[PDB]
């Protein structure tokens, strides 16, 4: 361990990357429609994990064959979410052209550990 | 992660947490940092809800991850959440949904809707006990009065401890991170005991956003899985996150 | 093992228990019946402690082992002791023990301390959810009055659960056996289901030591591993023992 | 399963083997003497398990040998149990002949598994 830390607030220093940035989700929206404003700023981020989750899994077996069955199979075997996640994360899938069983397994991560 | 609820000599709360993911993608070896963690920095997000132009509560989360792991319902109370491993627990919960048995929610939709439609401190302490989950978990709440924090050790069907606040013992803080507070930790990390130490250091009079700040910035409750600190107040309505970076040297978890 | 603690309509209390035990050395193939559950029976006997000669406690056990399994303290409670098993619980708590680590008690000596020295239904409840123990266990207390029945799954430190009579509710009766309520059974055997099938067919009304000992004689709630039947009023002061068999055809455990 | 069963009480039949005997444990009396008097009786049987777990301990490993390290070790191994136990486990092995080692062992099974 360390000695506490003293006069680090407010943040400065080699331990604060940047601040975060706010966003509104306006829940009178349809579910389809409240995430389009913020994916569309973030889906290429988000698209940067998925490739890097694509190359790691590569390893064990070929990405593109567990994708494949991640993207066709998933969503019909989990089912229906309730309201509004499953719409939700339906239009999460369309406005970053990311497969809906990719979104899900975003999700649901805690589950999956 | 760490969960720390806070109560000063005032009674006033404040409810901070360090967010630790990302070792499922390993490890770079270029500039010492976790895959995950550094690629989570640049979607984390605050998040302002509203329904009709009106504020129902503020989060932290990750750009497309509908479910809610730190936020707070401003006046109401706070609300974070700290992953519980079981031997087969996640699992077992998925397994009975595929085969139809939908009795029970999933962890980030459950604070979600909690966040969303719970009115009260209470209301959301009862729900966060007894509402069934397909995993394991830890439930970290704060009121919007003193004495009014707990943390909710939880199994899919099961609520197997609740810890609360108890000015008379001397308990103005609960801390929870990663494993049952009656057991011991896994490994040399033990974020728990370094977090005590700071805060009984800071003493109950002192505790603030500034000091509670320190507490989770010293090492190793400040890590290299750690995305952001989140400092809240329910009261006042002050929510802040901030991302981190440890730098070398620094602990990996 | 199967420990039941009954209400009926009157209020009174019945706690009734199987004392199962006896797989460690295996099976006689000759006539079908465990070697140590054969073994057991006949050192099976019925102990009254007395200080003064007046009895304090009565109870069921094994010539040889001087802590308490089965007993009850006339006109105040009544404990029967079930075994619960964890991943590595026993272990590590013989191991702190060798080690000098020493504020822990074994559950044979606490149960035996509860009846021996306890004087009500709460400090026995109280002192049997709170005391640091070597391994987990379930502990299954009546009292002398209606709705103080419960059963308290332990963890080494911690009391995981404390599941209590409630006759408004309609929880006229605790079962426990050995596993968690809240989760599942290892095998078929799965004495708890059948055994509140046999409670709820005599319904709370018919209660009694006559239709406990018809729960407690019906498969596979007897089994061959049952080496006797324990019946308990504690306001009445009655308690008695029966050793019991499984002639084929029957079930292991 | 089976049906409930009905009319069983009072015991009867073949589920029934038999009635408990009852002894009475005076307190009054040291701990290393409490048992004396319910030992003498059960001794020969209590010798019967032991004799039994010889024979299933030296499928594993020879009984002997084992059994000098749990009569020999296991004693000062745990160290002292808090009274009335030491003495009174103390007492009954010596009333029975059988190590106290043994008689430990048979106290502490349900940690033991
Ligand atoms: C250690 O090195 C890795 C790469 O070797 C760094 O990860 C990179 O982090 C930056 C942001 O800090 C990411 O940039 C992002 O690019 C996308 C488009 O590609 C853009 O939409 C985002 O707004 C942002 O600019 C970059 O993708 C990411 N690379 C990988 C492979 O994950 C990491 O930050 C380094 N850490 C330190 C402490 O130096
Ligand atoms: C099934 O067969 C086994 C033997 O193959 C039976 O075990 C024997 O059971 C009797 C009574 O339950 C025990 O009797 C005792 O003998 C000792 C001396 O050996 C004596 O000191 C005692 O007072 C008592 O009379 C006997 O020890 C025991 N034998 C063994 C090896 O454990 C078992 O009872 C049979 N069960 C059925 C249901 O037929
Ligand atoms: C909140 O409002 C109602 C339930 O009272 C329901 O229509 C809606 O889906 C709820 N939201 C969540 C996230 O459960
Ligand atoms: C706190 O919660 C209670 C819940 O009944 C609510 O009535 C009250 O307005 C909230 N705010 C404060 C400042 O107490
Ligand atoms: C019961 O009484 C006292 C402790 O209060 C002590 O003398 C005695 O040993 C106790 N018995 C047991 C079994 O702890
Ligand atoms: C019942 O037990 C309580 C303690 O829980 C005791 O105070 C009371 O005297 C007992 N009453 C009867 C009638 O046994
Ligand atoms: C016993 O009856 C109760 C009714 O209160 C019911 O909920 C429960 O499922 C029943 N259990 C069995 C095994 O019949």
């Amino acid at each position: 361990t360390e000695d506490c830390r003293k006069s680090t607030y407010p943040p400065s220093g080699p331990t604060y990357r940047g601040a975060v940035p706010w966003y509104t989700i306006n829940l009178d929206l349809p579910p389809y429609k409240r995430w389009h404003e913020l994916m569309l700023d973030k889906a290429p981020m988000l698209k940067v994990i998925v490739n890097s989750l694509k190359n790691m899994i590569n390893t064990f077996v070929p990405s593109g064959k567990v994708m494949q069955v991640v993207d066709e199979k998933l969503p019909g075997l989990l089912g229906n979410f309730p309201g509004p996640f499953e719409e939700e994360m339906k239009g999460i899938a369309a406005v970053t052209d990311i497969p809906l069983g990719e979104i899900i397994s975003f999700n649901i991560f805690y589950e999956l550990f | 992660c760490t969960s720390i609820v806070a109560e000063d000599k005032k009674g006033h709360l404040i409810h901070g947490r360090n967010m630790d993911f990302g070792v499922f993608l390993g490890w770079n070896i270029n500039n010492d940092t976790w895959v995950i963690t550094e690629q989570l920095k640049p979607l984390t997000v605050n998040l302002d809800f509203q329904r009709n132009n009106k504020t129902v509560f503020k989060a932290s989360s990750f750009a497309g991850y509908v479910g809610m792991l730190t936020g707070f319902k401003p006046g109401l109370f706070s609300l974070t959440l700290n992953e519980r491993f079981s031997i087969n627990g996640g699992y077992l919960g998925i397994l009975e949904w595929i085969l139809g048995k939908k009795d029970a929610m999933w962890i980030g939709f459950l604070t979600r809707t909690v966040l969303e439609n719970s009115t009260s401190y209470e209301e959301a302490k009862n729900l966060l006990t007894k509402t069934k989950i397909l995993a394991p978990a830890y439930f970290i709440l704060g009121g919007n009065q003193s004495g009014e924090g707990c943390v909710i050790t939880r199994d899919r069907k099961e609520s197997l401890d609740v810890y609360e606040l108890d000015a008379k013992q001397g308990r103005w803080y609960v801390v929870q991170t990663n494993y049952d507070r009656w057991k011991h930790p896994f490994f040399l990390d033990d974020r728990r005991t370094p977090a005590k130490m700071c805060l009984n250091r800071t003493s109950q009079e002192n505790i603030s956003f500034e000091t509670m700040y320190d507490v989770l910035s010293t090492k190793p409750v400040l890590n290299k899985l750690t995305v952001y600190t989140t400092l809240i107040d329910v009261t006042k309505g002050q929510f802040e996150t901030y991302l981190r970076d440890c730098p070398d040297p620094c602990i990996g978890w």
